[PDB]
């Protein structure tokens, strides 16, 4: 654990930093949804609702 | 005698400075200049 | 977490049927069981098939791909050294751990000076030795010193010898080791009777021979047996 | 570079729809986003789905493979070397091992029993240990036990102290071991 | 992109796969063997390891305060140093 | 190109991959073993090396210059190898250099001898050479009984025979320089 174990932090930081860009992906395409029809917030709900529809796994 | 004006001990007089920098192909050195030709000879041949 | 990002990212679900037009069915290949396979498939340096499309998912892949690369080459690197350095031990070291297993059956002479140490032992490990020395009194307690030496070579038996008797049994038998610490600490008092007139006469004579060290000049050569070339130059072993 | 070559390559700007003979409206697979995940995938040796088909592009990643092939292997080799020699590190295991290491000095408590004992040791190792104590006698043989606790904890020094205090040293400082065991066994007595 | 179909074309690549298993692996091996013996390579700094290797011609000046230190020495390394210096002769035991 | 899709195909291949991941990483690590212990071998070319590794069966002559030297050497490794010769006997000391040549050529035996003969050993029979370096410096002179009136007569005679330079004239007349074109300048590295 002493020998290599700092890579697990470097592991987890990748899991940390991916959160910042994954929410960055959602709101930026939501902006394109809010550019065409919606305003700012009724955009960001309606694709997130059909993410919960989630197109059944199996 | 009287006093140690220049007190000291004994060390060793030497250098051996012969190695400075490889620089050149040295990652080539593990197999052989024979092999790096002959391994690439095979890949050029087998791709036909 | 790969399934987490795949179900929140919009830069995600891309329609199959490339050859056919729009076809508004919506599909991405990610499920948990798929991500159970791609992480393992990365872990084995293989790759399943799938290339994560979002950069956010590529953070999940690439950092895992980096963690892939760090672990596996580190595995090869150490595994050379065990083959190379080969720090060989048949260890079991102290009083405690050597009493945790009974394949290391405590050879001691019956009615012995070792016995009297183990009989009145007050140290908790050494006190519990006496619990099972007397139990297998038949087997674990030898009849003599030479009796215990022979059992160690035949069995995985272990016999207790004095430090300077250790010194020559390792010297006469070069592939035979001492294991552990310096348990007992006493001396070789020369035996005269009780109330003997022969005490001080023998006492000063020892001290007169220890003056030049005659006892040690005797000790250095009577404990100089065979060669025993202590360690031997090894060679790499094809793996078995 | 992959993107820039994919802006200016003839066998790039091939069609999409590889199964449809129609729909020529161009495909530009190697983007600057895709060329990131390409080379890192070879840098981690996993690879991406997008392989070079243009011969201009095929010389790029193929020699980029020969970058990563060396570096990952060279990363392994020094790691296999570094973890070898620290296991090849075997310290001193005897006073006889330590009677030769002039670079690893040794004395004692000044005018203690060891300073008597090594001086009158007719044991060939410990006899020569006194000679080393004889030579640097000003530097070695500090005033007390604490000072010899100190200089092992500030230098390379062996400080041939006594076991009943050694078995106290590990009770407070487990920085400090017991290489070897008990050169001579003695006993504390009250001196009338 | 292309894997072979067609067992003829399969086997050729598979043995070509088998070859590039070895050469990539063999390269990684002896590269370590260089880089291990480099860490095994030790530039000598003590007189101690220098006392055992007579491969360097080393000595001192005759009738020296340096010399007579080795001459009256009772010290493990410095004994073995003075062991051969008188024993070879002024060939290594210079006058200047 | 093939793909496990259902779990029974999955759980085999990944553990087959886990089977795979061992073997190559085993094989690389163990091919690393058979190379380092080639390179940590020893071209032993010194007496100090040749003393320590008890392999090369090393002997001498009994009743010669060399025996008496190592009998009376105050050098530790030479005292060490004399202790080998003390522990050994006629077994390695055999005698009379022709007895030494045969065990060197046929067996792993190493033969302690002196320069000009070992020089002339290198000259014919191109399998044997001087392994190492010249330890000391003795000299071939003429034996002379104590206080006989010939010593100073022959010393002037030999030195004026050297003022002729005849010694190195009849050197090659009685060494005949020879063949054996050095035969050994390779095998350091480089798997080929
Ligand atoms: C070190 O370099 C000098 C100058 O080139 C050379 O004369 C000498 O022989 C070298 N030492 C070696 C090869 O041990
Ligand atoms: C080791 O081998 C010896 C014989 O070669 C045997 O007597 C002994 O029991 C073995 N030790 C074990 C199996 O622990
Ligand atoms: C010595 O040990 C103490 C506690 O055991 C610790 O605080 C200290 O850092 C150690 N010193 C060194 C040099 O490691
Ligand atoms: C000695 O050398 C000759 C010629 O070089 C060779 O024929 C012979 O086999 C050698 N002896 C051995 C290898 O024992
Ligand atoms: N305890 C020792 C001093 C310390 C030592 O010599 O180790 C004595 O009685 O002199
Ligand atoms: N200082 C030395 C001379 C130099 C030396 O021997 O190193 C002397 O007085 O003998
Ligand atoms: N020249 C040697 C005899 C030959 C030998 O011992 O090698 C001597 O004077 O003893």
């Amino acid at each position: 654990v002493q020998n290599i174990g700092g890579i697990f932090i470097v592991l987890a930081a990748g899991l940390v930093l991916s959160v910042f860009v994954a929410v960055g992906e959602f709101l930026y395409k939501s902006k394109k949804n809010a550019q065409l029809e919606k305003r700012s917030f009724c955009s960001a709900m309606v694709e997130e609702l059909r993410m919960s529809l989630k197109c059944q796994r199996r | 005698f009287s006093k140690p004006f220049m007190t000291l001990g004994i060390s060793i007089l030497y250098r051996k400075p012969n190695g400075t920098n490889p620089g050149v192909f040295s990652f080539l050195n593990p197999l052989s200049p024979d092999i790096w030709m002959y391994v690439l000879l095979a890949c050029l041949g087998v791709s036909c | 977490v790969l399934f987490v990002i795949a179900r929140f990212s919009p830069y995600e679900w891309y329609n199959p049927h490339p050859c056919n037009p729009d076809s508004d069915v919506v599909e991405n290949n990610f499920t948990l069981l798929n991500s159970f396979w791609f992480g393992v498939g990365a872990l084995m340096q293989q790759g399943s098939e799938l290339m994560p499309k979002a950069l956010s998912t590529r953070i999940v892949g690439g950092i895992w791909w980096f963690f892939t690369l760090i672990i596996i080459s580190s595995y090869t690197a150490n595994l050379a050294a065990f083959l190379t350095v080969e720090r060989m031990e048949s260890p079991i070291d102290s009083a405690d751990d050597l009493a945790k297993q009974t394949k290391i059956e405590y050879g001691a002479v019956e009615d012995g000076a070792t016995m009297t140490f183990f009989k009145k032992s007050k140290i908790s490990t050494y006190d519990k030795m006496w619990a099972f020395m007397s139990s297998r009194r038949q087997s674990v307690l030898v009849k003599s010193n030479e009796e215990g030496i022979q059992r160690v070579l035949t069995s995985d038996y272990a016999f207790l010898m004095e430090s300077t008797t250790i010194e020559f049994v390792t010297q006469r038998n070069c592939n035979l080791t001492q294991i552990g610490g310096l348990i007992d600490s006493k001396g070789y008092g020369v035996g005269t009777p009780m109330g003997s007139p022969y005490r001080d006469k023998i006492t000063i004579a020892i001290l007169q021979l220890q003056e030049e060290g005659k006892l040690h000049m005797m000790k250095e050569k009577w404990w100089r047996g065979n060669g025993c070339p202590e360690e031997e130059s090894k060679e790499a072993s094809a793996l078995g």
